[PDB]
């Protein structure tokens, strides 16, 4: 299947500003988010198997960003995009994060260094993913 | 990846399988057929193009081998013969067999193709000359049944359709072997039959009945999840749909 | 150790075990409750949270080694508000234009070219079953207690492909994908399929079509087996059941075939958390002696408690591919329900026929033989599907 | 190892082995009047001969299998010239075909003539005879050569005593080249 | 054609003689040159006159230093 056409683009483009702005804090990604407002991308005349694979092709896409090796706010920055792509879905249920049982561990120890790092934004966010229980325990992702 | 298709296990160096096993020899002596036994290939032009070549150059060696084989026996035994009379006789009998044979080749295709139910090798058609790959019979009822030229061809007429359709109800729709044959346009009973029930009111059907819809929803309920139904293939249990 | 790694990129992986696996995923997971079936607090406006504020900010706080108004702070932070840039009232039939991306930009130059009389609808988009099975089955549950998914048990997609097969394309199969769990038993699979070649029948029957045979395939053959990992599985509860492991051994290895040892087991002895297996990898089942079908194992994971908990449905099927009906010859439209051969007839050899027109073609009202040929019973695969 | 149905080769490919025998001898024989054998190596004709006779026996399908796939199956080491012997033989085997009339009106081919060799052998003498009257030779000097062995010029003559003296004089070195040559290889 | 107008320069330089010739050559043999002398006669018969004619001063480390260079120039460039 691969990457929906242009979604690789827009997402990108959001994670290479994020960078340029050399924050790491959740409000700027937010205000990135709602200035190109991206949260449209769930709507336009998608219908349910479509909402429902578009969601998990995102969201696993979303994820190979969040994985290494990309750098400290690269991650952060991903992970942002992952929550904002899970909590913006219109699905029934909420469609999971297809994560691997490789990468179960790696992402834990990445939130004990982003507690350890006092940047408890994304450390919080990824506990809020973990309440909503929008990762799926697969051996792929 | 590609490599695991049907036959799941195959031979390395030759490609085989196994021998026949106990389950597949008893269902073979049963008589059970096999789901590749269905998949059959349109006739393309290339292939009736071929098939009447085939069809030519069997009825024109079948004519000529008689012919060349006595010319041959002729000329070794006039070689053989030292006899002057004898010989010239021979030499006579050498050249009437050399006139049949050259007025064999002057003869049209059409001539050679000669009658709808003459008789040819069928068997040695289909494995010499198109090297097996249609049977010999499946062949035979191609020719004789569709391909050869005396088969009226010819779209149907009104008045043909009409005639069919009177003689049809004649017959009560059964033995289109003589509805055919009351037609008169020198039809098949299978081109009858296809014909009628293109344009019979009985098979295909606007209306409902009873039965149908309670078939039909049957099989709906029984299979339907969500939106989907398989609206082609309910058509098998009951009669009258696409 | 059973850690699963592409063995080539997105196509398949490694081999493991999958007891092990499981036993992996459930320590990562054990006692932390994400792995449990019972549904979990969910993230809300920040409006809307101060009932959630007891019992989330703690937590927050015990987790993130923060204090509880770092808790609270952050959660005010995180807030779906900065991120629910469309309000919840807002139908997903049109596109927004107050939007930069280039994801609904495509999408508003596929939706442009199909709103003319001619292309407007409501049609499939690009396939049906998947969704119809998800919304049937995804967040139920049973309605006895001994049909109930164990929390944390492994979910297993195995793609059972078709007999019937293209044998013009490569790229896709035909298959079915069904969903297992890693404590059920093989026997269960293997007696959930459907397969059409159980429905099989034989005999000729031009003198008297009514005499069809009395038994299908199922009624007089059983045997079937599994193959994974070099392990033959074959069923034998039945004495209809033969092992045909046994003759593809003698076969195989008395040469050079390019396969390794094989050794032969039973159906009923292996479970799913028994088995050592890749995923994408092909492999092969078999049943009716003959009717081989492709297993890939194309994906495994833990339940999840959105997921359909409802044991009495299991095996699940999730997704289907299509087979095309086997239309008589004589009227092109309707399905066939019977083959001829050497049929005089018949302009073709083997030429199939409808329950109508076979009838009415080769029989008189008496039900009377006509003509020169020969007449077989006929289940079309594409019907059965 | 053709005639016994060992697990490698496919029963496919088993036959009679004095049919066989009997359809290599008379192509042989056949080659061997047609002037393919004198003056070469007979094996690789032979194998030619061999492998043609085998495809004969079934064209529906050893139409379908290749020389280097034959020797493979037999474990022979196919001699290098043995393609290009059997070019050589199809092409007596067309000029073969052209006489029958039969042959002649189905305008048939190098490959779909397999199926006629029976038929051919059956007829050879009489219509070999006649297609000589139209013999073999080495095709490379089959090419149709308007001038052979060309007289040449007479130049007997050797003079008298001394046509020309300048010749010594090109053939020797000067002494800067002397010195080069003793310097050439020290 | 460069290695042409080297044989004719080496036997202008040397003389016919093959021994040497495909000596000083690094894959050329003795009956190569004569193979090529065999050759080349009919039209260049002019151009191996010149050449025994053209008696060049033979030394040793001019025209090895010349053919290295003008190998390697003809490698490069081919
Ligand atoms: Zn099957
Ligand atoms: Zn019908």
């Amino acid at each position: 299947m691969g990457t929906p056409p242009g979604l690789q683009t827009d997402c990108e483009a959001l994670l290479s500003r994020f960078q340029e702005t050399d924050s790491v804090r959740f409000e700027d990604f937010t205000e990135l988010w709602r200035n190109m407002k991206f949260g449209t991308i769930f709507c336009g005349r998608m219908r349910n198997l479509e909402k429902n694979m578009f969601t998990k092709e995102a969201l696993a896409l979303a994820w190979r960003y969040f994985l290494p090796p990309y750098t400290f706010q690269i991650r952060v920055g991903a992970l942002y995009l992952l929550y904002g792509l899970y909590n913006t879905q219109l699905c029934q249920p909420k469609q999971k994060i297809r994560v691997a049982l490789k990468d179960w561990d790696e992402v834990l120890k990445f939130q004990q260094d982003l507690v350890n790092a006092q940047h408890f934004d994304a450390a919080y966010i990824f506990r809020k993913l973990r309440l909503d229980r929008a990762f799926h325990f697969t051996a792929m992702p | 990846m590609g490599h695991f298709m049907k036959p799941y296990f195959k031979d390395k160096v030759t490609g085989v399988g196994p021998p026949a096993n106990e389950d597949t020899r008893e269902k073979a002596a049963q008589g059970i057929k096999a789901f590749e036994e269905l998949l059959v290939t349109k006739w393309k032009n290339w292939e009736k193009a071929l098939l009447r070549k085939s069809v030519v150059s069997d009825r024109l060696q079948r004519l000529l081998q008689p012919k060349l084989l006595k010319l041959e026996y002729l000329h070794q035994k006039q070689s053989k013969v030292s006899s002057e009379l004898e010989r010239q006789a021979l030499e006579k009998q050498g050249r009437e067999a050399e006139k049949e044979i050259q007025d064999i080749n002057q003869l049209p295709e059409e001539a050679l193709l000669g009658n709808r139910l003459d008789s040819h090798d069928w068997e040695k058609i289909s494995n010499i000359n198109f090297e097996g790959s249609r049977s010999a019979e499946e062949i035979r009822k191609f020719w004789q049944n569709s391909e050869h030229p005396s088969i009226n061809k010819q779209e149907w007429s009104r008045e043909e359709e009409e005639r069919l359709q009177a003689i049809a109800a004649a017959h009560g729709h059964l033995e289109w072997q003589k509805i055919a044959e009351e037609l008169g346009t020198s039809r098949s009973a299978f081109q009858c039959l296809q014909k009628f029930q293109q344009h019979n009111k009985a098979l295909k059907r606007k209306e409902w009945t009873e039965e149908e819809d309670r078939m039909l929803t049957q099989l709906v309920q029984e299979m339907r999840v969500g939106s989907h139904i398989p609206y082609r293939r309910i058509v098998y249990y009951m009669e009258g749909r696409d | 150790c059973n850690f699963p790694e592409y063995e080539l990129p997105e196509l398949n992986t490694r081999a493991f075990h999958v007891g092990a696996f499981g036993e992996l995923w459930r320590g990562r997971l054990r006692g932390a409750g994400d792995l449990s079936l019972r549904e979990p607090p969910a993230s809300a406006l920040p409006g809307s949270q101060a009932a959630d504020s007891d019992r989330e900010d703690a937590a927050v706080a015990r987790d993130l080694d923060c204090s509880l108004e770092a808790a609270a702070e952050l959660r005010a932070v995180c807030g779906l508000d900065k991120l629910k840039c469309l309000e919840d009232g807002e139908d997903p039939e049109v596109i927004p234009e107050n939007t930069d991306l280039v994801t609904l930009g495509v999408r508003k130059r596929f939706l442009e070219h199909r709103e003319e009389t001619i292309t407007i609808d409501r049609a499939c988009r690009q396939e049906t079953f998947v969704y119809e099975m998800e919304s049937h089955a995804i967040g139920k549950k049973p309605e006895n207690s001994a049909d109930m998914i164990e929390e944390g048990e492994l979910i297993l997609s195995v793609n059972i492909l078709y007999p019937v097969i293209f044998h013009k394309h490569k790229e896709h199969k035909p298959y079915q994908t069904m969903l297992v769990l890693g404590s059920q038993k093989l026997t269960q699979l293997r007696d959930s399929i459907r397969c059409v070649s159980d429905l099989q029948i034989g005999g000729e029957f031009s003198n008297t079509p009514d005499q069809a045979p009395e038994h299908i395939s199922k009624d007089l053959y059983k045997s079937a087996f599994f193959y994974f990992e070099g392990t033959f599985y074959n069923d034998k509860r039945y004495p209809e059941c033969r092992d045909l492991s046994r003759t593809i051994i003698e076969w195989s290895e008395s040469h050079d075939r390019g396969y390794g040892k094989f050794q032969t087991a039973r159906m009923e002895d292996f479970t799913f958390n028994d088995l050592c297996i890749k995923l994408g990898f092909p492999y092969l089942y078999c049943h009716q002696g003959d009717c081989e079908h492709v297993i890939v194992i194309t994906d495994i994971r833990l339940v999840h408690h959105d997921d359909c908990l409802d044991r009495t449905l299991y095996p699940l099927l999730i997704k289907k591919h299509w087979l095309w009906t086997r239309k008589c010859f004589v009227c092109k439209m309707y399905t066939a329900r019977w083959v001829t051969n050497n049929d005089s007839f018949a302009p073709e050899d083997p030429c199939f026929f409808c329950d109508v027109c076979f009838r009415m073609l080769h029989y008189d009202s008496e039900g009377n033989k006509l003509g020169e040929f020969l007449a077989y019973p006929y289940v079309d695969p594409g019907t059965f599907n | 190892k053709l005639f016994q149905a060992s697990p490698s080769v496919p029963a496919k490919y088993v036959e009679d082995k004095e049919k066989m025998l009997s359809r290599t001898m008379q192509l042989v024989e056949l080659a061997n009047e047609t002037w393919l054998v004198t003056g070469r190596h007979p094996l690789p004709v032979i194998t030619a001969a061999t492998f043609l006779a085998w495809q004969s026996l079934q064209p529906a399908d050893r139409l379908s299998c290749s020389l280097a796939r034959f020797c493979k199956l037999a474990n022979v080491d196919l001699p290098y010239p043995a393609s290009s012997r059997l070019q050589e033989l199809l092409a007596v085997l067309l000029r073969m075909a052209e006489q029958l009339a039969w042959l002649r009106v189905l305008r048939l081919d190098k490959r779909s003539v397999v199926k006629h060799i029976g038929d051919l052998l059956q007829h050879r003498q009489s219509l070999v005879r006649s297609a000589f009257r139209d013999l073999l030779l080495p095709p490379c000097m089959l090419k149709s050569p308007k001038r052979i062995c060309p007289v040449p010029p007479v130049s007997t003559v050797t003079g008298d005593e001394n046509i020309s003296d300048s010749e010594i004089e090109q053939y020797l070195r000067t002494p800067q080249e002397v010195r080069d040559f003793q310097r050439a290889q020290a | 054609n460069k290695e042409t107008d080297m044989f004719f320069l080496a036997i202008s330089m040397v003389g016919t003689d093959f021994s040497m010739i495909g000596q000083l050559f690094p894959h050329r043999a003795r009956i190569e040159i004569k193979n090529k002398f065999k050759r080349e006669e009919k039209t260049n018969g002019w151009r191996i006159d010149k050449a025994f004619q053209e008696k060049r001063p033979f030394d040793f480390d001019f025209f090895a230093h010349l053919l290295q260079k003008v190998l390697a120039e003809e490698e490069k460039r081919k």
